[PDB]
């Protein structure tokens, strides 16, 4: 039978059958609860609501993400979004299809056994596997050398791969990611005068970045010419239809990407991270390192990102050797179209975590296997 | 061998002389041998001949004396009934049949002989008594 | 032993692959000494080990079933058709149920109706054998229960597979009353060269192999009369339209159409000297030696237009093909290292657009580009040029593969009858098997096909020999399957070399080197049958049924690769300019299949169609290189008969009880060896008796009820033996009468 593959996030989940080449379900990992009292009777209040009622109804209600940086923070939840993926959105049994899941490096190691917990216990799942999300974004890219570059919701990390050996004393991980770039998108809002204090106004204000940010390709250029010119001055509508101006503050705030001091982080931005972690590892290596840098995940995709890291690291990096910048379409999906490819190999077959060695072994089998 | 025998032997084996110098050839010795009642295959005489090459064969003679050795070693019936019933189960054989094995396997002799020892011997069919036939022959 | 002075045995030769000679001495167990036609008087040499082949005695050779010879081996299988083939020119003949079929040059009149009618009457064994015992036992199996009825053709294309199929089908016309209501024969004869000009290629061994299995449905009314015929194809070698080894040409259609290029109906395909093209260049050999290609042409449209097919449908198909030659020879030039683009004004594609009638721009665009669509948004992702390429041949398979098995149900139009089948007799015919001094993963395929369809045949003859121990009340214990699974689970079963090879296809950064490197680990060591060859890396061997067979890697990850993009035959599907393009495509993953499973799921229909039937089998082995009227060649009849599994049969069999007799005629030689005193009233009592004194191991035979079963070698065994009493019989009379008549000599001399 056709593995499930399933990858989560603090953002989206993404679905589907092993062997397609896009994801079947994709919704918001978002759990509500109603905030207001219900005053009309028969009504049909109910327990709660999971992704896309949540966007829809969301404004009687409150919005809450179970995951926080890729650990699941509180479980039940959790447990529901999976519910109502496999029964609700892919409606199919989950005791006959193996299942695969997707993880940042350098998680909580309890994380990995609860999740493999729930799929033995909860849903009886034949076999199951876990990947990091670095590891098959080179699947979807076509690659086996180059340095994974990923962010989306809550993690952050670079994990370099060569001829199919990662380089665990090379790994990077931060934190920060498309929601504390959303918060910070709201509060520099504030200085424009326009306010969002509540979740359902995130959910607006995270629109906002999607359309309407880039990425400044010089940022003092265009810090003059926003003091400049109105025509870089961009206005969109709330969605009672009430009408913002927005201003540099649109480019501005994927630029705390590159200075994460504007956050308030002392760290360096993804560009000095993904040199860091070059440096890290062998000379040998590091020309082909240079030679294949592969983004992933939706906070990739401000438009002029990948141009900036080309200028950037160029600059930074040893004068001669080229640097060469790799940034599919897909990338948004490009982690779950690698777990795609890597469960519809024969060989992988043998890998999956069956049933008898974790009821022989208890879930910590699952860090024997995994990685 | 008596002396008696020995004289007859030698009486018929000086018969067989036709150069007279008291000798036959090899190739002679089986005809002197069944003259005088041995029945030796080719491959018997042979070996008894001591495998003679054909030119000595043809032309080497020997006496009487060295002759007799080697009849001395050829010398030293519900088997040939049986043998004849190999080729019937009306107590009969085809001519033709006992022609070409007689011609054509073990040691062949030629169509004129078999034909000058079947004469008279084969009814109308083409077919020979052979108990009768036997008989006669050992006679 | 057995060998004994004045035996017979089998010795290699160079010139004919054995020779015949006698002993001169017994053998102990060194040496023996040997007598030869030529070089008479011989030293031979032992194996330090084995003897040689023991020689068949002369009453059995030359007889109708070479499975009834005492002694089986390659020598003796050799020589019973060597002998029948050139001095009896007699060419049919009979191994187990199986049917060996020697092609003769010279057409010889037995085929007329005299003889079919005298058939007619007449059981599998109340005659000699020929292709009308087979028609007639098929026949025969349809009227006398429901079950449907195969026959299978198997051979090199030239061993006249044609030919034997044509004479079963008058026969059935001729048999069934049939003649007026239908004719499938005229119909059947003139639709044959347009599958042969579509289907067939040279392939290095020889010209017009067949590269596809054809599979022919004959229909009866439930009175066992003729309705009428409906054709199937199978196995095609979808791989062959776009890539051949040296010295390969492409399917003859496309050299026919370059030929043709003269004529002014073709004038606006505009096609070029027939190695112009890239898709028929590579062979570097365009000409067929002994072949008009223009000529061929006359008859292929002649048999279509006789066959039904439009004026302008043949001007439509040709069309098509002209289109896949002219696409072809589209280049790509990179953008970037990941991206590439076809440049401004090129050629070809602007001719191919005119001939299917696209937009040049939507197709350089799409050819360019993927799409991918997710549920809500859809991306346009460019692709690397060595994508764009295998894109481009897997849009040309496609085509090709459309455009064939609408040629077929065109024909089918024309063969079907409306008369509703109540039943079918079925004959089909296919390569056999393959192997090259370079084998490639068109042989792959061919020697799985061939393999698995030699596993029905060995299930089918263990079927019908255990029914024959049943009925004649042997434990049928005593005789046990041989099975080929241990050889199908490697090939066809996940983690099976197929599987690999998908796999390697998906892989990221996958190869040949690759591929290779990950079959060592899994099979070299573990499976009996898979094997390294020593002195390289690119290559592996696997045991068949016939021999070990040598495939080489480096090829063979590029024949595998198939996906076709939706978006690029969605745009031919759209195309105004005329009717037979969209009808091509009517009605996925299918899209996404490899080639290689494609064919493993064609080959498993074609199983399913057979193991529906009961079938029945003809073999074509092609007796000599050169066409010669009549000639024997020994070392090429050697490669046929191992070929096309003769000797797989034999030696199968030959582990069998494979020589049976009457009680009849085991008295009618061997009462010369039972002795009168023992000679009894029942026959099936007395023999117990006599034949376990002279064999003194009772496990070599069986007292069936009605039949005696020896095993191999004991016949002629016990036919020494009675030679050897004849001649001392012999002596003995030859002994008494030379004695006589010398003594008569004497009373003449004297007297
Ligand atoms: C007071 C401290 C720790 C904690 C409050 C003390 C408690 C006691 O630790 C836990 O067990 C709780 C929990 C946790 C959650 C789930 C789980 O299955 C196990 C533990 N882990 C967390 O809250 C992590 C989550 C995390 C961030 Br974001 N990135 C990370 C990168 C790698 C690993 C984990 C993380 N977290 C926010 C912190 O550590 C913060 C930054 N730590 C501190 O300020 C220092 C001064 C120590
Ligand atoms: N087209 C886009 N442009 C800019 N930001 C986007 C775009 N699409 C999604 N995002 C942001 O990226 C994050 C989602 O990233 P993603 O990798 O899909 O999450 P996950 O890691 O859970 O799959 C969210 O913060 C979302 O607002
Ligand atoms: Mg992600």
């Amino acid at each position: 039978t056709t593995a499930l593959v399933c990858d989560n996030g603090s953002g989206l989940v993404k679905a589907g059958f092993a062997g397609d080449d896009a994801p079947r379900a994709v919704f918001p990992s978002i759990v509500g609860r109603p905030r207001h009292q219900g005053v009309m009777v028969g009504m049909g209040q109910k327990d709660s609501y999971v992704g896309d009622e949540a966007q829809s109804k969301r404004g009687i209600l409150t919005l809450k993400y179970p995951i926080e940086h890729g650990i699941i923070t509180n479980w039940d939840d959790m447990e529901k979004i999976w519910h109502h993926t496999f029964y609700n959105e892919l409606r199919v049994a989950p005791e006959e299809h193996p299942t695969l899941l997707t993880e940042a490096p350098l998680n909580p190691k309890a994380n990995r056994e609860k999740m493999t917990q729930i799929m033995f216990e909860t849903f009886n799942v034949p076999a199951m596997y876990v990947a990091i999300q670095a590891v098959l974004s080179l699947y979807a890219s076509g690659r086996t050398t180059g340095i994974v570059l990923d962010s989306g919701d809550g993690v952050t990390h670079n994990v370099p791969i060569y001829e199919g050996y990662a380089l665990p004393h090379a790994i990077m991980r931060l934190d920060l990611a498309g929601r504390d770039l959303t918060d910070y998108l709201m509060k520099i809002l504030t200085e424009r005068g326009y306010s969002f204090v509540t979740t359902a106004e995130r959910e607006i204000v995270r629109d906002i970045k999607e359309k309407l940010c880039y990425v400044a390709l010089d940022f003092e250029n265009e810090m003059a010419t926003a003091a400049s010119s109105s025509s870089l001055e961009k206005s969109y509508e709330l969605p009672d239809g009430q009408v913002i101006t927005i201003g540099n503050e649109r480019f501005r705030c994927p630029e705390t990407l590159f200075q994460p001091s504007f956050i308030g982080m002392e760290s360096a931005g993804i560009h000095e991270t993904t040199y860091n972690s070059i440096m890290k590892c062998d000379i040998d290596i590091r020309k082909d390192l240079y030679a294949n840098n592969v983004m992933s995940g939706g906070t990739t995709m401000y438009p002029g990102i990948a141009d900036r890291m080309q200028k950037e690291i160029t600059a930074l990096a040893p004068s001669t050797m080229k640097i060469k910048i790799i940034a599919p379409p897909e990338r948004k999906y490009s982690v779950w179209i690698g777990g795609s490819i890597l469960a519809s190999l024969s060989t992988f077959q043998q890998m999956w975590i069956t049933k008898q060695e974790y009821d022989e072994a208890g879930p910590s089998i699952v860090h024997r296997k995994c990685f | 061998f008596n002396k008696d025998q020995l004289e007859e032997f030698k009486e018929a084996f000086e018969l067989f002389d036709r150069v007279g110098d008291g000798k036959i050839l090899y190739s002679q010795c089986g005809d002197v041998m069944r003259a005088l009642g041995q029945n030796p295959t080719n491959a018997e005489v042979l070996k008894v001949l001591g495998n003679p090459k054909s030119d000595e064969l043809k032309s080497r003679r020997v006496d009487f004396e060295t002759f007799l050795p080697m009849l001395q070693a050829v010398a030293k019936y519900e088997d040939y009934l049986e043998g004849f019933r190999v080729f019937d189960g009306n107590g009969k054989v085809m001519g033709a049949e006992l022609r070409h094995v007689l011609t054509t396997l073990g040691e062949k002799m030629t169509e004129e002989e078999v034909e000058t020892v079947l004469a008279g011997h084969e009814d109308s069919n083409g077919c020979i008594n052979y108990e009768a036939f036997l008989k006669h022959i050992l006679s | 032993e057995l060998y004994t002075k004045y035996a017979r045995v089998w010795i290699p030769d160079p010139e004919e692959v054995w020779k015949s000679a006698e002993l001169l001495k017994d053998y102990k167990p060194k040496v023996l000494q040997l007598r030869l036609e030529e070089g008479k008087d011989l030293e031979y040499c032992l194996d330090p080990k084995e003897l040689p082949p023991l020689r068949n005695p002369d009453i059995l050779v030359g007889e109708n079933d070479l499975t009834a010879l005492s002694y089986l081996h390659e020598p003796a299988v050799l020589h019973n058709l060597k002998v029948r083939f050139i001095d009896s020119k007699l060419i049919y003949t009979y191994c187990g149920i199986v049917l060996v079929a020697i092609n003769p040059y010279e057409q010889l009149p037995i085929y007329g109706e005299d003889i079919i009618n005298a058939y007619s009457g007449q059981n599998m064994g109340d005659m000699d054998p020929h292709i009308f015992a087979v028609a007639e036992e098929a026949y025969k199996q349809m009227a006398r229960d429901e079950r449907n009825q195969s026959i299978i053709v198997s051979g090199e294309s030239g061993a006249g597979k044609t030919v034997s199929a044509k004479y079963a089908m008058r026969y059935f016309a001729t048999v069934s009353g049939s003649a007026s209501e239908a004719n499938v024969e005229e119909k059947v004869l003139a639709s044959n060269p347009i599958m042969e000009s579509i289907g067939n290629a040279k392939t290095t061994r020889n010209d017009n192999s067949s590269r596809f299995g054809k599979y022919i449905e004959i229909g009866f009314d439930k009175r066992y009369r003729i309705i009428g015929a409906n054709m199937r194809t199978y196995l095609l070698e979808k791989s062959r339209v776009v890539f051949q080894a040296e010295e390969e040409r492409n399917y003859h259609i496309f050299y026919q159409l370059c030929a043709s290029a003269a004529l002014p109906e073709f004038k606006t395909l505009r096609l070029g000297n027939a190695n112009y093209f890239h898709y028929t260049k590579q062979g570097g050999s365009p000409v067929i030696d002994g072949i008009d290609d223009a000529k061929e042409m006359v008859n292929t449209r002649q048999a279509c237009t006789l066959l039904g097919i439009s004026d302008s449908y043949q001007m439509g198909i040709f069309r098509i093909l002209a289109g896949i030659l002219h696409l072809g020879n589209v280049e790509f030039a990179s953008r970037d290292s990941d991206s590439c683009a076809i440049p401004p004004k090129h050629d070809p594609l602007t001719i191919f657009c005119d001939l299917m009638g696209v937009d040049y721009e939507e197709m350089a665009h799409w050819l360019c580009h993927r799409k991918l669509a997710t549920a809500t948004e859809t991306y346009i992702k460019p692709i690397s040029k060595l994508h764009a390429i295998n894109a481009r041949d897997a849009l040309a398979k496609h085509i090709y593969a459309n455009l064939f098995n609408w040629i077929v149900d065109h024909v089918n139009k024309a063969l079907h009858s409306t008369v509703k089948q109540h039943s079918f007799i079925g004959v089909l015919d296919i390569y056999g098997f393959e192997t090259f001094e370079i084998n490639s993963f068109e042989q792959f395929c061919i020697n799985y096909a061939n393999e698995k369809l030699q596993q029905q045949f060995n299930m089918h003859v263990f079927k019908l020999e255990q029914e024959e121990y049943m009925k004649e009340q042997i434990p049928w214990t005593l005789i046990d399957f041989y099975d080929n699974q241990p050889c199908i689970n490697l090939i066809e079963a996940k983690m099976g070399v197929l599987d690999l090879l998908d796999e390697e296809c998906k892989m990221p950064k996958g190869s040949d080197d690759t591929w290779a490197q990950k079959l060592y680990n899994t099979h070299l060591n573990k499976c009996a049958l898979f094997e390294k060859p020593r002195l390289s890396n690119k290559a592996f061997i696997i045991k068949h049924f016939a021999d070990k067979v040598e495939y080489q890697c480096e090829g063979f990850l590029e024949k595998n690769k198939d996906t076709v993009y939706e978006e690029q035959i969605k745009v031919l599907k759209s195309s105004k300019k005329f009717k037979l393009l969209p009808e091509l495509f009517q009605d996925s993953k299918e899209h996404k299949k490899t080639v290689g499973h494609q064919f493993r799921n064609s080959l498993h229909l074609l199983m399913e169609t057979l193991n529906a039937t009961t079938p029945h089998y003809v073999r074509c082995i092609k007796p000599n290189d050169f066409k010669f009227p009549f000639t024997f060649d020994e070392k090429r009849a050697v490669q046929q008969l191992r070929a096309c599994g003769v000797l797989e049969t034999i030696r199968i069999s030959a582990a069998g009880f494979p020589s049976r007799w009457t009680y009849q005629e085991f008295f009618s030689r061997y009462r010369v060896l039972m002795k009168q005193k023992d000679v009894l009233s029942d026959r099936k009592q007395t023999c117990k008796n006599v034949l376990e004194k002279l064999i003194l191991d009772k496990d070599k035979y069986q007292f069936g009820k009605t039949k005696i079963f020896f095993r191999a070698g004991q016949v002629a065994y016990l036919e020494k033996i009675r030679a050897d009493k004849l001649r001392a019989a012999c002596i003995r009379i030859q002994k008494t009468i030379r004695g006589w008549l010398m003594r008569k000599k004497y009373m003449r001399m004297r007297r």
